[PDB]
């Protein structure tokens, strides 16, 4: 709606609602200037994140779920030669 | 030992051909990079896996 | 890096006028009606005898009849007759037919040619391209019934260029013309330029001046002098090139390892951070302002942009006309007609993309020709041979074009119309030879 | 010394009214300035006069048929006052902009009557 503020991906089309803005009528305050700003943000992933991920039989929710079940020797030894 | 060969480059034409015996029988797409450009004539399987990742005109 | 000023000043010519009494009476004229330069001379001479710049004035003088010192460089003798200068050719094609007579008259006098009858001689005349009618009937008033010209031939000028650097006059090309009011891409098959296919751009250099006289006072809305259009064709013909790929380099255009070499800044006549501040750079580039420094209100801190003022030729968008850029035609002509298509091309498409031609008053701008050479690349298929062909004066060539059809007397009779065939016919009559116009309808 | 000049260059220059390359049997007619614009309008009446005549034959070659097209790609939007990638463009005066400096440096206090003159350029001057 009108007064809302929301940070829109344009690469991949997602808009998440930051908040209603300082409208009388969740309040969060009106951003600065300068859109379309670059922003880089750092990730660090483990590597059995990404034993599980290159794994073809295991999706991320094992990472949470917790049902890896004896990861073999190949994906891993591939994960560190990557 | 094997060969990959691969083409690069964006879709200025896409040509579905029909040539029924409701079935593709091939599909003519011309690709184009800075280089130049390029026609490929490809299968309906292709087709079928460029339908899949909703490819259309000017998409590398 | 010390700071450098440039002056925008252009001379006078001190020697306007020359002349040589012996002429032959069978030889014809070669003139060449251009919008920047009018260019005259005989058949038997290779390089064009007189180039002036097409512009007359009517000079005023008391007790002294207030008629002198019509055309030629005599204009550019003096500055305030220079000022008053009346070119009388208009955006399509001259308004003024007089001041046009006047203008030949001056030639007939420059060519020193005796006077029998009208004229003793036939006449090599230029024309731009689709003339309205109303023009044409003109052409043939002033020339026949006017000055009893014996035979007179017009055609484009760019067609003729073609014809200059390819003489067998069967070959297949493409030519692009630059110029100096309009531009326009002319396809052309077996020696013959079909002028249905050809498109036309309404560019040119005239709006180019334009263009960047518009963008200059915008830029500085409160500079204290006032710059001369004759000095804005001096700073557009001094600091101007085409980029090589416009969609990378505007980003890095205004980016400060890149301001050292491309700002160049110019001076008028006359008698919180800097970095951080993009408008800075804009306005007043490399070196911190002097706000009190009567250099820097005189300084036309130019060339942060130059890039845009010859970049409009291939996007027209930008100058406010809707019409494709000079690419997407070479797009529809070379894959789309003459029985190509995308991803086969026809043997004549491939013999004009083997010969192409550039000319025109407007392609001394460097740079042009690596553009034009990988924006052809960038479309056309692979191992696809692309051979494009400069002038050392593209302007001057259509002069060559002329003496190359008076050599070529076999073809020089097909174009050549005669007196009897316009009294026969009327004005309402062109004839179809390959090297210039074609009629209206089939 | 320099006005008696140009007289000098003058006297070596003129051609009296019966000039000598002349058909010697023509004089001026009526002649007055017609727009170039007007040019293109009666022309332009000509071709629908012929063509109307006509129906009740496509023109090979006119001036009209040879003016090339418009563009099937989209045009790339650039900054109004800096030339630079226009990203944004202001919602009050429809100028497209480069960044916040050039916003709120020039497009905000830009004085009334000039946006016009800045869309000038562009082509889209859209006050008539």
């Amino acid at each position: 709606l009108a007064g809302d503020v929301i940070s829109i991906d344009k690469a991949s089309g997602k808009i998440t609602k930051l908040g209603r803005s300082f409208a009388r009528s969740r309040f969060v305050q009106c951003p600065e200037g300068e859109l379309q700003k670059r922003k880089t943000v750092v990730h660090t992933v483990s590597l059995h994140e990404i034993d599980v991920i290159n794994s073809r039989t295991q999706g991320f929710l094992a990472l949470f779920t917790g049902d890896t079940g004896e990861i073999r020797s190949e994906v891993r030894d591939q994960i560190n030669t990557k | 030992k094997e060969t990959k060969e691969v083409y690069e480059g964006e879709v200025t034409e896409l040509t579905p051909e029909d040539a029924e015996n409701k079935t593709i029988s091939h599909v003519i797409v011309g690709l184009k990079s800075a280089k130049g450009t390029k026609t490929l004539r490809l299968d309906p399987t292709i087709y079928e896996s460029i339908q899949r990742e909703k490819v259309s005109i000017g998409d590398v | 890096k010390a700071v450098v000023i440039d002056d925008p000043p252009l001379r006078q010519t001190p020697e306007p006028f020359d002349e040589q009494s012996a002429y032959n009476p069978q030889s014809p004229i070669a003139i060449d009606f251009g919008s920047s330069k009018l260019r005259a001379g005989f058949v038997n001479h290779a390089t064009p005898t007189h180039i002036f710049p097409n512009a007359l004035t009517k000079f005023r003088d008391r007790k002294l009849n207030k008629n002198f010192t019509f055309v030629g460089n005599d204009t550019l003798l003096d500055q305030a007759v220079r000022s008053q200068s009346r070119s009388p050719f208009d955006g399509p094609f001259v308004t003024n037919w007089n001041l046009t007579e006047e203008i030949l008259d001056y030639t007939f006098h420059h060519l020193g040619v005796v006077p029998d009858n009208g004229i003793p001689n036939p006449i090599l005349l230029t024309e731009r391209l689709a003339t309205v009618q109303s023009q044409r009937t003109n052409w043939y008033q002033i020339l026949f019934e006017t000055y009893n010209v014996p035979g007179v031939t017009f055609g484009i000028d760019s067609l003729f260029s073609f014809y200059n650097y390819n003489p067998s006059g069967n070959k297949t090309g493409l030519v692009i013309s630059c110029g100096h009011e309009d531009t326009n891409v002319i396809p052309v098959v077996d020696g013959a330029g079909i002028l249905t296919d050809a498109k036309r751009i309404n560019w040119g250099g005239h709006q180019a001046v334009d263009y960047l006289n518009d963008l200059m006072a915008l830029k500085y809305p409160y500079f204290p002098t006032k710059m001369s259009y004759l000095q804005y064709e001096t700073m557009y013909k001094d600091y101007c090139y085409v980029s090589r790929n416009y969609d990378e380099d505007i980003e890095k255009i205004l980016t400060l390892e890149n301001l050292d070499t491309n700002d160049v800044v110019v001076e008028a006549p006359f008698t919180y951070d800097w970095r951080n501040s993009i408008l800075h750079l804009f306005l007043r580039g490399p070196r911190p302002h002097d706000s009190e420094n009567i250099h820097e209100q005189h300084q036309m801190h130019l060339n942060v942009e130059r890039i845009r003022v010859p970049e409009v030729i291939f996007q027209p968008t930008m100058g406010g006309q809707d019409q494709a850029g000079i690419c997407e035609l070479s797009e529809t002509i070379l894959l789309k007609k003459f029985g190509s298509q995308p991803g086969k091309l026809s043997q004549t498409s491939i013999d004009m993309v083997n010969n192409v031609l550039i000319t025109g008053g407007n392609a001394k701008v460097p740079g042009l020709k690596e553009r034009i050479v990988k924006e052809f690349t960038g479309f056309l298929p692979t191992g696809t041979n692309i051979t494009v062909n400069m002038s050392s004066d593209p302007s001057l060539d259509a002069w060559k074009g002329m003496a190359a059809l008076a050599r070529n007397e076999e073809q020089y009779r097909k174009t050549v119309i005669s007196k009897k065939e316009y009294e026969e016919y009327g004005p309402e009559y062109i004839k179809e030879h390959k090297l210039g116009n074609t009629k209206y309808f089939e | 010394e320099r006005l008696l000049f140009l007289r000098s260059v003058g006297e070596r220059n003129e051609i009296g009214f019966p000039s000598r390359f002349k058909s010697a049997h023509y004089k001026k007619p009526t002649r007055r300035h017609k727009s170039a614009r007007q040019l293109i309008s009666d022309e332009n009446k000509r071709i629908n006069a012929l063509l109307t005549k006509a129906n009740k034959l496509v023109p090979k070659a006119t001036y009209f048929s040879v003016e090339a097209p418009p563009s099937i790609r989209p045009a790339k939007k650039y900054c109004d006052v800096t030339g630079l990638k226009g990203f944004y463009k202001s919602p009050t005066n429809n100028i497209r902009y480069h960044n916040a400096e050039i916003y709120q440096l020039i497009v905000k206090p830009m004085a009334p009557g000039v946006d016009q003159e800045y869309l000038k350029l562009r082509g889209a001057n859209f006050v008539l």
